[PDB]
């Protein structure tokens, strides 16, 4: 996979990774999703970043989302 | 992951809301991209190009405008672009101001002490015009005039402009346009749909911003399936075509592993999800009726290139920014020959007409049962003869439509179900629409009985609903459909020919009105101090 692919899923990333701290929150999540016009509960943006969250620690870091696009 | 769907559709908005935000979603390297060749690249174009006024001064939209900008350097020429500026404004002028805005421009071109007189229209064909102003004026008025000014401009003032730095700009413009058309002018956004011989995604040319959609025809598939003619037909048919509600073709290209069709992206999305994925099944009839009368448009010009359609279906048609609809994907259309009936029992079940079913020669007449189909289908929110998510066999529909009524609810206006019931007469021969005046008929039914077809065609009708520009009318990414990998096939030199017959790169007047539409042509034509030579145009060297 090329240097090509993963700077756009990086800017992809950076589209919810707002504040730039290198993880999603659920706070992040949320925010882009009622940007789309849906009401998330706090449970269904748990659920949706613990799919993603491998290493169990409540929030999507870069590699987590580079696998999930992979 | 779920988590996917949001990111496909943030994605692909922040594309359509102009790219990153500045540069308009330009890569940052577009005017490298996009850098003229030095005058002196240009010269087996200007041997070669055509010296023909209309195409270089006004069909091709960048060379009439670096026309127009030669003449507005020429005190004497730029009232007659003066002139043709108001006549086109005339042209879109409601009929009750039409007779004072005429007046305008008579007194302010066509009399000899006009402030800005235009002599070289005759004087004989102005006092013509003068006369049928005072009497029922109408859009073509000027046309006459228009077309004087015209045989003005490709005379001397053509001559001069082939000789001036407008026209070598305009050679570099040209030779920009036939750059090779590779994978890395664009970029791809997530998926659309998927159907065909492939898929069509979201995609973007890199160096300007300008979205479309991508329908990719994947080269192993189409010929594990005998399609190179069929691919070569949607490709060419999709090109002589140039309608305002078909989908246009933009460029056509070649990857290593399959040939593309980039179109008119049309950010409405499709009506099946409209009629389905919006609230309750199906809207109002004032929507229906509009987006049939559209339809029966796009239908009228396919016809008129003896084109039939024959793949009518919700899913077909696409709706743009403002509303409008267009039919999209022309992969079964086939040119009838000239008095002839053909052959080919092709479609989507539930909506194949009883002679396409029984396999029977069929001319036009298919594409009015599908007329028929998609006015039901829009007003009840159900196919004619399948229930919603119905599990039926095919077997089942076919006999349906071959044997059964189709069933009218409360929701259908006494006129709605009459110009249902004739568009879906089951004998062609006595269908609405296939009679002599062909389309007329179906135009004049009361079920069209408010419908202005003249000023939709001109565009002038406010269609009833207007997308909102943030939103994604389309499935989500993961549930949009997949073929399976295709296997045991083998690309050979045998296909090359094909390839190179198909991947013919960009269109030419699509090209520049994205150039100008994205403001590339803007910012790019530029010049040097005063309007001086600009190196790139500097013969003397680089
Ligand atoms: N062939 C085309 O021009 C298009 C097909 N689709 C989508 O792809 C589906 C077909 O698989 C349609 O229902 C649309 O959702 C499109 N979506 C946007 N623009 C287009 N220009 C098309
Ligand atoms: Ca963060
Ligand atoms: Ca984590």
């Amino acid at each position: 996979l090329t240097e090509e692919q993963i700077a756009e899923f990086k800017e992809a990333f950076s589209l919810f990774d707002k504040d730039g701290d290198g993880t999603i929150t659920t706070k992040e999540l949320g925010t882009v999703m009622r940007s789309l016009g849906q009401n998330p509960t706090e449970a269904e943006l748990q659920d949706m970043i613990n799919e993603v969250d491998a290493d169990g620690n409540g929030t999507i870091d870069f590699p987590e989302f580079l696998t999930m696009m992979a | 992951m779920e988590l996917e769907n949001i990111v496909a559709n943030t994605v692909l908005l922040k594309a359509r809301e102009g790219g990153g935000g500045k540069r308009k979603g330009k890569s940052k390297k577009w005017k490298e991209i996009l850098k003229f060749p030095h005058i002196s690249q240009c010269e087996d174009l200007r041997r070669t190009i055509d010296r023909d006024y209309c195409s270089l001064c006004d069909k091709q939209p960048i060379g009439r405008l670096l026309f127009r900008q030669f003449c507005e350097t020429r005190p004497g020429l730029e009232c007659y672009i003066q002139f043709l500026d108001s006549v086109a404004e005339y042209e879109v002028t409601p009929d009750e101001k039409l007779g004072e805005k005429g007046k305008k421009i008579m007194t302010k071109y066509l009399t000899p002490k006009s402030p800005v007189f235009i002599a070289q229209v005759g004087q004989d064909l102005v006092s013509q015009t003068e006369e049928k102003l005072l009497q029922k004026p109408c859009k073509e008025l000027f046309s006459a005039c228009a077309q004087s000014v015209h045989e003005y401009l490709r005379g001397e003032p053509f001559h001069e402009y082939l000789d001036s730095m407008f026209f070598d700009r305009f050679l570099q413009w040209k030779w920009l346009e036939r750059q090779p058309v590779t994978k890395n002018t664009f970029r791809q956004y997530r998926v659309l749909g998927k159907g065909g011989f492939g898929e069509v995604c979201a995609c973007q040319v890199r160096a300007t911003g300008k979205m479309y959609a991508c329908k990719r025809l994947e080269k192993k598939r189409i010929k594990k399936r005998k399609g190179e003619s069929m691919a070569l037909n949607e490709k060419q048919i999709l090109e002589k075509v140039n309608s305002q509600f078909v989908v246009n073709l933009a460029y056509a290209y070649e990857t290593k592993d399959a040939l593309c069709l980039v179109l008119t992206i049309m950010n409405g999305g499709d009506l099946k999800f409209h009629i389905y994925n919006m609230g309750n099944p199906g809207f109002e009839e004032e929507r229906a009726l509009f987006y049939a009368a559209e339809i029966l448009c796009g239908l009228e010009d396919l016809h008129h290139e003896n084109t039939v359609y024959r793949d009518l279906k919700p899913e077909n048609i696409l709706l743009d920014d403002y509303g409008h609809i267009r039919i999209s994907d022309l992969g079964l259309a086939v040119k009838i020959p000239e008095g002839d009936l053909i052959r080919g029992r092709v479609g989507t079940v539930g909506y194949m007409a009883p002679e396409v079913l029984n396999n029977q020669r069929y001319g036009l007449s298919p594409d009015y049962w599908g007329l028929g189909c998609l006015i039901y289908e829009m007003i009840e929110g159900q196919s004619p003869f399948r229930g919603r998510k119905e599990k039926v066999k095919r077997e089942e529909v076919d006999r349906r439509v071959l044997e059964t009524e189709e069933v009218y609810s409360h929701k259908f206006s006494e006129e709605a179900k009459s110009i249902c019931k004739m568009l879906l007469t089951k004998d062609a021969k006595q269908r609405l629409g296939c009679q002599e005046e062909e389309a007329a008929e179906v135009k004049r039914h009361p079920f069209f009985r408010n419908m202005n077809f003249k000023r939709l065609e001109a565009g002038m009708l406010d269609p009833p609903f207007v997308p909102d520009p943030r939103a994604v009318y389309c499935k989500d990414v993961l549930d949009i459909e997949q073929f399976s990998t295709v296997k045991g096939v083998n690309l050979d030199h045998t296909d090359d020919d094909f390839y190179s017959k198909f991947s013919t790169g960009s269109v030419s007047i699509p090209w520049q009105n994205e150039m100008i539409e994205t403001e590339c042509f803007k910012e790019l034509n530029v010049f040097g101090p005063n309007g001086t030579l600009p190196p790139d145009l500097n013969r003397n060297h680089p």
